[PDB]
């Protein structure tokens, strides 16, 4: 599709704007140990390593 | 409604909805009323500007095009031309007339008569030619309405999503529903990108399918009568119309 | 200005600014001096550099072809022609001047003009031919400009929203600064897909559509002044001609 | 042809997104930072 | 099947897998349900919407030429071509008659007796043409469902991402629900981009390949039979019909 | 220097400038140094691996055509012609050598050359079009090198913006430095988009539009030199020489 | 090499490394055993899968034309082609024949021999138009194999990307390590996007270059050889062929 795949010139640009806004929260949200250490137990069984 | 358009559309449901059930979704999650309204009632919008009022009118018609059955005449009208060409071959001015005078296919009844009233080869081919041009015109002028609808859909659906925003991180007053109500503004996204890539551009490619077997059953009826003028035998006929059948 | 585009930004309008509304935002909020500035000054920038400044003169020229509403005059200039056409055998080619000396429409009181001065019949094919396609090509540059200010729209806006990014992150030590920003990256977003997807781009899509309108008739015009040069019967002028009428 | 770069672009940037989805969701908030930025946010609305 | 098609597969398979089994993963997680269904299924429906259901039929016959093993047949019938336009050169027609007889290719054997019946060159041109580009048309309607799944699969794994996404923003709370949906928003990234690149994009592009090489064919047998009946010598057919091979 | 772009460029600069200025951010944050390497420099290795070396040298040319100031004449050839075409008619061929001779425009001087030494009207079609497909591909050939250079540079940068992110990614660790480390990442994003969309790929339209601009004048002279030597009277003349007139 | 890859190359390199140790880190941190892999070994999967094996041994051949170093000998064919006229306008066609006998130019070589061998015009053109027609497909295959492994190598790396987080996320292990395993994952999408648009995307566009470049030279050669039995003066050859040299 070549003009079809015009909207994508603005998807990218909608992703940009939440990447930005997630990372500033990562940002001095210090990580709770727990939650994390716990995530690596909540992950661990799905991908079997 | 085809075979091919009715299992199309169950297993289009049943992926998109399958793929929110089978992960503890619901389809009361997926259903967002606002979202509708700005990605169906945006991509109205745009097509409403986008072509004149007398182009929108014909958009039944289109539809009608896509989803009719198959019903394969072509291997009828095959024996038809031959039976004519055996006719011609003895006395074609006249006989040939009666013939084609019920027939159901206009296209050949008003080629033939142009071969009845004697007319030259280069006059009948140019006369036939500008018919079938005019049937190529028209199945384009469907199918421009509906990619240009697949066109904008998509983008319509991130206004959707991006309006969304704005009124989330507008009124971010309790940390723990941010997630729960960020979710919804993307729900547009999916309208977009969902409907424009299984209904509209895909109805967009039937209508091109389906001309291009209509065009190909004109330019055999022509082959036909312009076969018949030249007093060809009845092998050289069935020899070249069958170049055009699969 | 033609009824579809009057009715399709009534239904913009209503979708976008409506669906915001019932999710409770404001119309005030979606205003933002700054991201203005670097969509839409962006986009003038490019189109500028893009296109020498005579074809930005028919711009307004523009406008006024997609916009100018319908009269369809083509049946009664059908008539014309077929009744031209039985004039010419009856009484000579003179009498034919006498009939085009007033007509309305330019082409054909010239093409016709061509042949009572005994033109011959491929001269008067070429010099009509190139009336054609000079009209053809006038509306076809009118097109272009829109076509790419909908092409460079989109992208200023991802450019406002990176701008954007650097001043939230630039001033992302004082939390309270955070939002003007997110305001800016967001609003030259949408300002982007807005403009681009339901105000330049649909014009263009009209712009060629109700060109391609004009063309047919002109085409039409001229195969009714080479079947009257012929001396045509009033039935294959009739027939001949009806093919470019919808 | 031009547009090669936007759907790299899109697929790379969107697996950044999933990842810090996930980063703050392993993360805890601080208490008065997410209000400077709330109480501005709204703010800019103009309410 | 075939030797370029096996040796790719092979070193798809060990690029792709032995990367992630030696990093240290497992080939279990590369299986995700409902990313699956959603891109698979999803594909599936928009295809089958798109075209008419004998069309999907014909898709086992695409599969057939795209890993069809390669044939050298075209040195031998430039060989054969050469004989007759010698038995051309030295004898009557009739001699033709026998030679061309019995030999395995069709297009060859019927073009040869259009020349033994005495038809017009120009005649014999035509109809053979039409024969031609029949199955160049038969080749780009196999070449184009593929494609076709190749343009569907990359937007139904957006679909699929987003559709992650929705879900995995709902539990920013909850971490034991977290990971099953994250890997999806992962999973149906991946099955779109790498289904429609190694699989689909390849087998359209296959197709068109060896139909190149058929048609290639065809244009040569055409040059050989119109050669032999301008009663060409032999050091000049040799000479135009090597032009065809490489 | 030609008035569209020095307004364009002026717009351009006020626009995203005056736009960054508004909120109070330093044009050094804007600037950086490896983010101008990758880009730049990656454009430049990329166009320059692309091309032949003196393909490169016609860059400077390329840059002089599409900001070379409008000073068309063509109005003045028209009348130039049409005078010659009644010259001719009138006094026979052998005046219009001293009537052609040292007029400026050397594609009219040369063509009437060869119909003053008598060649065929074929001959000299042939060899006129010869020189305006020459100067046809020489323009495009010019604007191909900076439609690759728009096509290269916002690629380059999504190496720029990877690299920095994979820097930053270092500093997950400490949120301290975090968000500056990807601002400066995100700019090399900026550049290769901003550079690409409101430099290159514009410069290319231009030289598109002006080649197309100055291809048309010589079409004029093409329709000029065959009706002079057809003998066409001035009004005829006149009337296609004006439709290539816009 | 050719120079201007030379040079390319040498600015590449600089650019992307110098740019990455300018802002810090170290080159052993961008060399990735696995990212390699997958990138390279799935784009020839996908590239053998698309293409016969015959194809692929013309690969080298297709660097070959791409890092040829110009020979430009053209200017000296055109003073043998108008040498050669007024050997035929003199002594006949006889002494063509000995003028070219040891010619290194075999196209010419040909071309002149069928000439001299008393071929008519119409045959002469169609036998070499069939030769340039040959050399035009030939280069065509060639740079289609180098584009098409630009456009998979991209998406193999979205893979390889995508299959290293994969195996992270399921052993995510230390928290203050997550930042740097991450961060390797995305040296395959660098990877990709750097080998396409550098390497391979580059080399398709001189292939395509250089073959301009050399049918030009044959059509020139026809030109001249269609010239010589025409029996044009040496004026006007001389005027023709300097229309195809820049």
């Amino acid at each position: 599709g070549s003009p079809h795949d015009r909207w994508m010139i603005t998807y990218a640009d909608l992703i940009t704007l939440l990447l930005i806004f997630f990372v500033m929260m990562y940002a001095m949200s210090r990580l709770d140990a727990s939650k994390y250490e716990e995530v690596t137990s909540s992950l661990q069984t799905t991908f079997q390593s | 409604m085809d075979i091919a358009t009715l299992i199309g559309l169950i297993a289009g449901a049943v992926a998109i909805i399958g793929g929110f059930l089978w992960e503890g979704g619901q389809i009361t999650g997926l259903f967002q009323g606002t979202a509708a309204l700005i990605v169906f009632g945006g991509t109205i919008a745009a097509v409403l500007i986008s072509y004149p009022m007398h182009r929108i009118r014909t958009l039944p018609a289109g539809i009608k095009l896509a989803f009719k059955p198959n019903r394969s005449e072509v291997n009828e009208w095959l024996e038809d031309i031959v039976e004519m060409s055996m006719v011609a071959r003895r006395e074609g001015v006249l006989a040939l007339e009666q013939k084609v005078l019920d027939h159901p296919n206009i296209f050949l009844r008003e080629g033939i008569q142009l071969v009845v009233d004697g007319t030259d080869q280069p006059i009948v081919r140019q006369i036939m030619e500008l018919d079938i041009d005019a049937k190529e015109q028209e199945h384009d002028n469907y199918a421009k309405l509906f990619e240009s609808a697949g066109s904008y859909a998509p983008t319509m659906g991130i206004i959707g999503t991006v309006m969304g925003l704005i009124q989330v991180l507008g009124h971010l007053t309790d940390p723990s529903q941010l997630g729960p109500s960020i979710a919804v503004a993307f729900i547009a996204t999916l309208y977009g990108v969902a409907s424009a890539n299984l209904i509209f551009l895909p109805i967009a490619s039937k209508i091109r399918a389906k001309s291009a077997e209509e065009i190909l059953v004109m330019e055999m009826i022509l082959e036909g009568v312009l076969s018949v003028q030249n007093g060809d035998n009845a092998l050289l006929v069935r020899k070249k119309l069958n170049t055009y059948i699969t």
